[PDB]
């Protein structure tokens, strides 16, 4: 019975709303970049390329390591997809707190949120994903917890898979913002 | 009962009697506020405060040292009074000062 | 300089005309006549963002030094207070600071706390219009302000208050405000109701979830 | 040690008693801690105010400060304020202990209104322990009362706004005696040089006495008097489930203190409160916002504040409008010990209970206790305008009206209110009662239909149709994972699962174990 799932195609059409609130921020961020010539960022801004690519590599790695999880997650192990879990959510501990350490050194030389429009929709692109990468830590979490209180159902099974490939949706997302800032530019 | 009355006779007050003196005899403290004249004749500045030590704490105020919307503070001076210099003056402006009905809007 | 001024207020008729007249006459309707103000109102009212609305603070429109010139146009216009200067061709800052603060806090306490707070925030009035906080005021623009007396604040002479009466004043509110309270995190300057409701939804949440811990249903 | 128990025996002989009070069995339930917290609180209470005692000076001399807060120096103020700012700033983590202590009060304060409101939720003031009720009410009015003597000794503006206003403007509106109470309290005018070295004697020597000592008579009429219980499996009106003292309920009891004092110190801690310094010495002329005294005698303030200004005049004489709010306040005080009596005398019961009511089951008693709630949170808001009116950009005047209309007219709606959702409930639990409860599955049935799948509590007809049981006033699952379905999950701790041969041991001796201790409860 039931040979789709629900909950797949849920969550798939809830990515597709998020995917487009960051079609959204893109066209924010886009908006009065070509508006500005020769020098469009502002002097006073000067991006970090050394610390902006490990905490790419970290994301990159977390999804495999996800992946990883989810391979172990169709067959009858509990133990290694918590492993792996566990694994993902220290990774994407140490991006947000990788972030969150960019940030602080942004702010204190010079450019901030009413400084320059630069930075105004540079802080707010970023800062939309720093949430909902908070948020997927909290899924995590409340997953994990979920995981140890009873038996084990296919249901739990389609709730890993859906926080994985949303995970894998933020990964893609966050790669193209950073092939669109850090590159282009 | 006579008990009751020996210990409950500590606290027991009148607030009718004549303690405070003023022109016309002398009046309970509940009719009056400070601004009683006296001896039928006193002159009352309507002293401001400064929130100086050195200076006065209160000082004469002139009709021209206002303007059309403006809001101050003002306190019965008694000239007689005299500055905060010596002990007794001191005490006299700080009880003027302490008093419930003593300060006065002039707008 | 004073053609400017004529240019940045009526020629800019964004601002003046509008609401005052061009020879600021001013009508009745809608605003005041705006002839026997000084400079120093305008710079307050401008260079802290109540500009004309359809009124909270809001950001500034003019920045960029024709300030002076609209001041410069409404006190040629008609004379009053002036906006004090730093002896450099700029506006004061520090020297405008005091040292006395025990009579400035007294004086703040005696005809500034009414309104504001106790601690500067901002202050509950009647009918609509409040008192706001002081936190974003800078200490210029307070000594304009006072002197200058705008809407629904009693107008304040130089007369009637010594220029270090405005001295310990402002550096009363510049210490009162950005020193470090040393009790804590603090809960927004007001009385005790902030503090019972944090008591209600902190310590009773904690306090009834230790229990449920401890204790057992049935 | 042996020597040491072997001497004990042979002076005091206490065997019997001891043996006694040590097997005394307590009922165990989550609701039945909410008084410990408050005798905690209490605790905590006395052995600041212990500490505090010794570096206070309750003088009103004037004097000048010239200490070590720079922008207070050389400004004549009070002793007792000199002193309170020397007790938060010049000495070692004084500020922190005085900070303490008033989370402390307004702990105490919380707790003793939520014990209150669950002994009136459930019912327990019936014959058997009315008195209890009249020492209860006696208490809250006492510790109410000493709560407000208690933020008025560091006589700052707040504090010297707030007693002048409600003990002046009260004691003073009496019509017949009046002024006599107010001179003989203050001595003569109302800012006396005997007023506050008589507070902080009231506040420490006869008021905490009396309440500790009442308190003491309240826990033993409670030890002699056992303790009531929920109906339950095993449950009747003449035995009491629950654990002994030794093993169980004094460590829990300990444990608790513990938790009770971390929460206080961290919340102490985190947070600021009162902080006089920011404030200003006592002054009639000096007033401002600053209102709304502490949260628990708050509605004083708010019914004083929504009073229609009525006033009677008669031959030179004058009765102002608060000597309205001291009669309301007053037969308030009256109700709360009177209320066993009106009931009693009202529905003409006369019969010993044991046994509790859940809420759901009375609807009458429910909707007078939220006819009683809202007002109270009610009237409590009201005072609260002037933020209201602040953080959120609301008329003064409006949110006055508001309050005022509403005290009249709420109370009708929230009543009517919660006595259909008291009938709710009951409906509710007669058809959980009636058919098993919900399972959440439902079949195809090839032929076309759709069934719930009830899953049956007990016996079951030939059709199927489980038999409908009986209502004995015990709560009942909704869900079915409150009872065992599916659960106790592999043995690993959080990365590395054990031997399967544990796990199934563990599972079968747990089970076992639940097994047993149902049956000989269901037997027993
Ligand atoms: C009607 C839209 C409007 C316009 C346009 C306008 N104001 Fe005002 N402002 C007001 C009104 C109305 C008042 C009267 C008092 C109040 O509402 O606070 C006022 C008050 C003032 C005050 C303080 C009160 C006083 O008596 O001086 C000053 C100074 C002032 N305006 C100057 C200006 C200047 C300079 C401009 C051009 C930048 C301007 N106004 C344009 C709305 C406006
Ligand atoms: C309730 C009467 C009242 C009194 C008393 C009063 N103020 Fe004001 N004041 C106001 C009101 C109302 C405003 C804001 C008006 C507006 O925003 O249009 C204001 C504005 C201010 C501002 C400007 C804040 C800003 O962001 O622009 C400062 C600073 C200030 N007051 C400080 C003081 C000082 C200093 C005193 C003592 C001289 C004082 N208040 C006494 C009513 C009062
Ligand atoms: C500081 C004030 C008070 C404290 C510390 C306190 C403490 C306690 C404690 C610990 C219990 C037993 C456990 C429990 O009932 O949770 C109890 C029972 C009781 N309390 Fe209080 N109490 C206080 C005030 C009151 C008030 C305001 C009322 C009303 C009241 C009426 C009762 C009654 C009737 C019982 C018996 C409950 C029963 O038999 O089921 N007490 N109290
Ligand atoms: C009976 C319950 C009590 C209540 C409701 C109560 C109430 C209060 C309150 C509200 C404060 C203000 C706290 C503060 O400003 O930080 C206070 C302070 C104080 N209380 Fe109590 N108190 C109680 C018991 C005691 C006891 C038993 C003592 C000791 C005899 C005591 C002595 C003090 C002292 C010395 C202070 C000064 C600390 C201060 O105000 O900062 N109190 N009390």
């Amino acid at each position: 019975l039931n040979r789709p799932n629900m909950v797949s195609v849920g969550t798939i059409v809830w990515l597709s709303s998020e995917l487009m609130f960051f079609a959204g921020l893109f066209a924010f961020y886009f908006s009065a970049r070509a508006q500005a010539g020769g020098n469009w960022p502002p002097p006073p801004t000067e991006l970090n390329l050394y610390q902006a690519v490990p905490v790419t590599l970290v994301l990159i790695a977390s999804s495999f390591t996800c992946q990883m999880g989810v391979f172990a997650a169709e067959r009858g192990d509990i133990f290694g997809l918590r492993r792996w879990y566990v694994i993902t959510f220290l990774m994407g501990l140490f991006f947000v707190l990788g972030q969150a350490y960019e940030y602080r050194n942004l702010m204190s030389h010079g450019t901030s949120i009413p400084s320059s429009a630069y930075g105004s929709v540079f802080y707010l692109a970023t800062g939309f994903h720093g949430l909902h990468v908070t948020g997927g830590l909290i899924a995590f979490i409340f997953l994990l917890v979920r995981t140890g209180m009873s038996k084990f159902t296919p249901a739990q099974a389609t709730a890993s898979i859906v926080v994985s490939y949303y995970w894998h949706f933020v990964d893609i997302v966050w790669i193209a913002l950073f092939t669109v800032i850090y590159f282009i530019r | 009962l006579g008990t009751l009355v020996a210990f409950a006779g500590g606290l027991i007050k009148n607030p009718w009697k004549p303690v405070v003196p003023t022109a016309e005899g002398k009046k309970a403290v509940l009719w009056t506020s400070g601004w009683t004249p006296r001896y039928q004749g006193e002159t009352i500045y309507l002293a401001r405060a400064t929130g100086t030590e050195d200076g006065p704490p209160f000082i004469k105020m002139r009709p021209e040292d206002m303007d059309a919307g403006g809001m101050e503070t003002v306190f019965p001076w008694r000239e007689s009074d005299g500055d905060g210099t010596t002990v007794e003056s001191h005490h006299k402006l700080q009880e003027i000062a302490m008093g419930i009905r003593n300060p006065v809007m002039l707008i | 300089s004073s053609a400017l001024l004529r240019t940045g207020k009526q020629l800019f008729d964004t601002s003046c005309v509008s609401c005052h007249g061009a020879n600021l006459q001013g009508v009745p309707d809608h605003g005041p006549s705006l002839i026997g103000v000084g400079e120093a109102a305008v710079y307050f009212q401008v260079s802290t963002g109540r500009m004309p609305a359809m009124a909270p603070r809001k950001d500034p429109i003019f920045d960029e030094a024709q300030i002076d010139a609209i001041g410069a146009y409404v006190q040629a216009n008609g004379g009053g207070p002036t906006v004090v200067r730093n002896p450099d061709g700029s506006i004061a800052t520090q020297s405008l600071r005091g040292n006395d603060l025990g009579r400035g806090g007294d004086l703040f306490r005696l005809n500034c706390a009414s309104c504001h707070n106790f601690t500067g925030k901002g202050g509950a009035l009647s009918s609509g219009k409040y008192a706001p906080d002081l936190a974003p005021a800078n200490e210029q623009q307070i000594l304009t302000a006072m002197l200058t007396g705008p809407q629904n604040m009693p107008k304040f002479s130089n007369r009637q208050l010594s220029f270090e009466a405005k001295k310990d004043i402002i550096a009363y509110v510049k210490v009162a405000t950005e020193a470090r309270q040393p009790g804590g995190y603090l809960l927004g300057g007001f009385g005790p109701a902030p503090e019972g409701m944090a008591m209600w939804i902190i310590g009773m949440v904690a306090a009834i979830g230790l229990a449920l811990w401890i204790g057992a249903r049935s | 040690l042996a020597r040491q128990a072997e001497d004990i025996d042979t002076r005091y002989h206490p065997s019997a008693a001891l043996r006694r009070q040590l097997n005394k069995v307590f009922p165990t339930h989550w609701s039945f801690l909410l008084g410990e917290i408050a005798l905690y609180s209490f605790v905590v209470l006395l052995i600041t105010g212990v500490y505090l005692t010794l570096f206070f000076d309750p003088s009103m001399v004037d004097v000048t400060y010239n200490g070590v807060y720079q922008p207070l120096r050389g400004v004549e103020m009070s002793r007792a304020y000199q002193s309170a700012l020397d007790i938060s700033f010049e000495v070692r983590g004084g500020l922190f202990v005085r900070q303490i202590h008033h989370w402390a009060a307004l702990m105490f304060a919380a707790a003793i209104m939520v014990h209150l409101a669950r002994i009136f939720f459930t019912g327990a003031f019936r014959r058997p322990r009315e008195t209890n009720w009249v020492i209860g009410s006696l208490l809250l009015i006492l510790a109410m009362f000493e709560g407000y003597f208690g933020y008025s000794l560091p006589d700052d503006l707040l504090s010297g706004l707030g007693l002048r206003a409600a003990l002046s403007s009260i004691t003073l509106g009496m019509p017949v005696i009046g002024t006599w109470l107010h001179w003989a309290l203050f001595g003569g005018d109302f800012p006396g040089t005997i007023l506050i070295p008589r507070l902080y004697a009231l506040h420490i020597l006869l008021l905490p006495g009396i309440i500790l000592a009442l308190i003491g008579l309240h826990l033993a009429l409670v030890w002699f008097q056992k303790h009531t219980q929920f109906p339950g499996p095993g449950r009747t009106e003449h035995n009491v489930v629950g654990v002994r003292v030794m093993p169980v309920f004094a460590f829990k009891s300990g444990a608790f203190f513990a938790a009770i004092v971390g929460v206080l110190g961290l919340m102490g801690g985190l947070l600021q409160i009162n902080p006089i310094w920011n404030l200003g010495p006592y002054k009639p002329s000096q007033v401002s916002a600053g209102s709304q005294p502490d949260f628990y005698m708050m509605w004083t303030e708010g019914l004083a504040r929504i009073w229609p200004p009525w006033e009677f005049y008669f031959w030179h004489h004058t009765i102002p409008a608060p000597v309205w709010v001291a009669v309301i306040m007053g037969l308030v005080f009256v109700l709360l010990p009177a209320y066993p009596f009106l009931e009693k005398r009202f529905t003409g019961d006369y019969a010993h209970h044991n046994l509790l009511q859940r809420p759901r089951d009375v609807p009458v008693r429910t909707a007078i206790g939220a006819m009683a709630i809202a007002f109270y949170m009610v009237l409590t808001l009201a005072a609260m305008n002037d933020i209201i009116a602040l953080k959120f950009h609301i008329s003064l005047n409006a949110t006055t009206w508001i309050g005022r209309i509403g005290m009249v007219i709420l109370p009708p709606f929230v009543y009517f209110i919660t006595y259909r959702w008291c009938i709710g409930l009951q409906r509710s639990d007669r058809s959980v009662l009636e058919h098993g409860v919900e399972t959440g599955i439902i079949k195809r049935l090839p032929h076309g239909a759709y069934i719930e799948l009830h899953q049956p509590l007990g016996p079951v007809d030939e059709h199927g149709h489980p038999i409908p049981l009986q209502y004995q006033g015990a709560p009942l699952p909704k869900r079915m994972n409150k009872l065992g379905s599916a659960g106790s999950p592999g043995s690993g701790s959080f990365l590395f699962a054990d031997s399967a041969a544990e796990d199934a041991a563990l599972r079968e001796a747990g089970h076992a174990a639940e097994q047993r201790a149902l049956a000989a409860l269901r037997e027993h």
